């Protein structure tokens, strides 16, 4: 949502389950399934994440760091940028092609 | 005849004391690409290859039921060892050739099988160990076993720092007995090579 | 993919674009006939009582998920607990009738009664919010599948058929403090 | 017939090699599916239970049958006795929806209620035995068909349907003492 | 259409100021397989994907000549880093992305080159450094160079630890220049890619 004067670079990267803590730095996270991205004339950038799991689905709730319910984190950099100190990234969230959800529940406290 | 050649990469094995091959459960390997990699696993040849392990020392004193175990993936210093280390998910199957060499004087009988799942097992279920894929090292005939399995389990690829599905055992059936003539005990080792290794979700580096 | 994000034409970007593989999906469980097409309970009983939809709790299954509609059709099962006989009368019946059994009644009959019900309002559809008056907040007073009376209602179960949803509104998950996940206990096996 | 032992390869000799004649044999019984198929018992009961194959009784025909094998998979049916209504959820589910009517939901009749439920856990097959971790022995919490709650739950019966077997395991008879055989009192006529 | 993505493994970048890609002294690999490796390279595309480094920090007073450069293959925390201590010998080519974002209103002009075989310049031998694999990045122009080279040398294959071949430049040609609307300094990265990696000569353990 930038100022014309105001350019960026950012990198998005999926990390599977199997690392203490997330990567701080961008070199770190590179060797994970990533995307970079610079700011121009197309605002909008959109990128995958994929399911990776040992088993086929995974369950939607979470209880505590299980293999079944925590499929890793999702780290947003910034490369760098050029008078970008008060400008923003809007990000939102969508299904893809293949999303699916599987069975049907009644969990909310009424 | 009884001569073998096994070839994994570039390390080979040759036996002449082979009774042949066993394969357990299966003579090939299911789909390695399934829904839960989303077509992001790879292969990787450069770690299917043989990597060694000492098992124990046959000697006269173990007695029937005396049972060694190597869960397995081990310890590997190698490319595959890596592999664990650099991708949260893996599968692969095993190639195993064990070994116990002394000599035709000597008499006795190991029971060399793979068991999916290990769990301790009771004296009693001791007797039905053949249940599993497995072969039998008696000096007289054989200084080599020879058994192949594909990978298995709930999930489709496993995260081998949590859950190890193979695990090789060698049991004593009947003790080492020992001659003038004969060896005096028989170092048994693993020639084990990972069979069809594929790799999927690449971790950060530690640094 | 890069977007004029403004235009805010819908983008569906895939797996396959760092070399991943998309995967057949199955939705059967999230199509909207099939997810509605269940009993749920009302709470706030009274011997007569007017069938509204918009009774249904905010965060159930069928009542958000209602919610998260703005227009809605559909016919109607329900499960009726009662002492006394049950009389149910259509949309726009005055409540005086609800005493007469010439209107569709149903003897008492342990546990239960059960019965099917046809959509019976004057409009072409429904709606969850209602952005005006119908007098010369609340929603209008034809909104409903008519009501039942008996001696007393111990319980109602309400079951949407053949829904039709339109319009899609806001649908909310349980908000999370923690700033990291919402955690609870999940199903286990006991020892 | 004579073989080297030591490959392991099947040998399966015969009463023609001394004269005699094979006799035709028919194994029903036991065919897998079919044994596996039929009620048994779960004794450790609680109002709210998670049900979990593995609570069958280690020498129980189903329940040893099942752990004489390492992997399996299969759709079931349970029959309980309950006080109050009895609520199921699926795999996967918080234990706090078990409250909550929207989920399959079952109201009282006698004796009890007895229903059709699907294999519904997340991996392609479960296990009866597990070397390994499931969190960042037993067995994971994933291998479980889903969890059901009443008021007071007094019995539990389950059946394993359409049941496959992978992987064999053993399967102990009881030990004997005498050195000559195991003896017992077997059914006959009274007087 | 000054819109490029790029793509290497698993890993992708996308530019909209890019000024299209160089190849430099070829547009193709030679044999990666020859007599001297006799049949026992193999292929490596787990490594095949982008690295990170940063440059240099392009400011006001740097001027014309200030020269960075980067010696490739340089510490790698990931797949391909483990290659170098695990094969005697590999050989791959290199994608390179070069990035120096500021804002339209920044002034200046940065040389971008592939340099093969690097030894220090002359201050005069500057005045010709773009008879290499190049390309310039000028913020009014352009935020990004992109260069993609072969792999090169005296030998088939090389051992990393002792050469070089390629080595990354960077070079003020005009200073950076600022208005009350621009970008006070611009930092540069490299964004790396090897290509066609193969190695030879499995190394034993060090444990």
């Amino acid at each position: 949502t930038g100022s014309t004067d105001s350019k960026a670079r950012y990198m998005v990267a999926y990390v599977p389950p199997g690392v203490e803590t997330p990567p701080d730095t961008p070199e770190k996270a590179a060797h994970c399934i990533h995307a970079e991205w610079d700011t121009g004339l197309n605002s909008k950038f959109t990128f995958s994440i994929p399911y990776v799991s040992a088993a086929d689905y995974a369950y939607t709730a979470s209880d505590v760091a299980e293999t079944t319910n925590v499929q890793g984190w999702v780290c947003i950099y910034q490369i760098t940028h050029g008078k970008a100190e008060q400008d923003t990234l809007v990000v939102s969230v969508s299904a893809g092609k293949d999303f699916e959800l599987r069975l049907p529940i009644d969990p909310r406290s009424q | 005849d009884r001569l073998l050649t096994t070839r994994n990469g570039h390390t080979t094995s040759t036996t002449q004391s082979s009774v042949g091959v066993t394969y357990g459960y299966s003579t090939q390997e299911d789909h390695v690409s399934g829904p839960n990699t989303s077509g992001l696993e790879t292969r990787v040849v450069q770690a299917e290859r043989f990597f060694k392990k000492h098992l124990f020392d046959w000697t006269p004193d173990k007695a029937f039921g005396h049972l060694e175990k190597l869960e397995l993936p081990t310890d590997h210093k190698g490319v595959y060892g890596h592999l664990v280390d650099s991708f949260a998910y893996m599968r692969n199957g095993w190639d195993v050739e064990v070994s116990a060499v002394g000599n035709q004087f000597n008499g006795g009988c190991l029971l060399v099988a793979m068991v999916p799942e290990w769990k301790e097992f009771t004296p009693r279920e001791k007797y039905q160990l053949t249940l599993f894929p497995h072969q039998f090292i008696s000096p007289r005939t054989n200084m080599t076993a020879h058994i192949v399995v594909p990978y298995l389990g709930v999930n489709r690829y496993d995260q081998y720092k949590k859950h190890k599905p193979w695990t090789l055992v060698v049991m004593v059936v009947s003790p080492l007995t020992t001659n003038t003539v004969s060896a005096g005990q028989i170092k048994v080792y693993a020639n084990i090579a990972p069979t069809h290794v594929h790799v999927a979700g690449e971790l950060p580096s530690k640094e | 993919t890069t977007t004029t994000g403004e235009s805010a034409d819908p983008v569906t970007t895939t797996v396959e674009n760092y070399g991943g593989e998309t995967q057949v999906q199955r939705r059967q469980h999230t199509d909207v006939t099939f997810i509605m097409d269940r009993f749920v309970k009302i709470q706030n009983l009274n011997p007569t009582h007017v069938i509204d939809l918009m009774q249904t709790h905010q965060h159930g299954l069928v009542g958000a998920l209602l919610r998260a509609a703005t227009y809605y059709f559909s016919d109607l099962e329900i499960v009726v607990r009662h002492d006394g006989n049950l009389t149910w009368v259509p949309n726009g019946a005055p409540e005086a009738a609800l005493s007469n059994t010439g209107n569709p009644t149903a003897y008492l009959k342990a546990p239960f009664t059960r019965l099917a019900l046809p959509y019976t309002a004057p409009h072409r559809v429904l709606a969850t919010v209602y952005n005006g008056t119908s007098k010369y907040a609340q929603l209008p007073a034809s909104f409903n599948f008519g009501a039942i009376q008996a001696t007393t209602i111990h319980e109602l179960l309400v079951r949407m058929k053949r829904a039709e949803l339109y319009c899609p509104r806001p649908l909310l998950a349980v908000e999370v403090s923690s700033q990291d996940r919402h955690k609870q206990k999940i199903i286990a096996p006991a020892k």
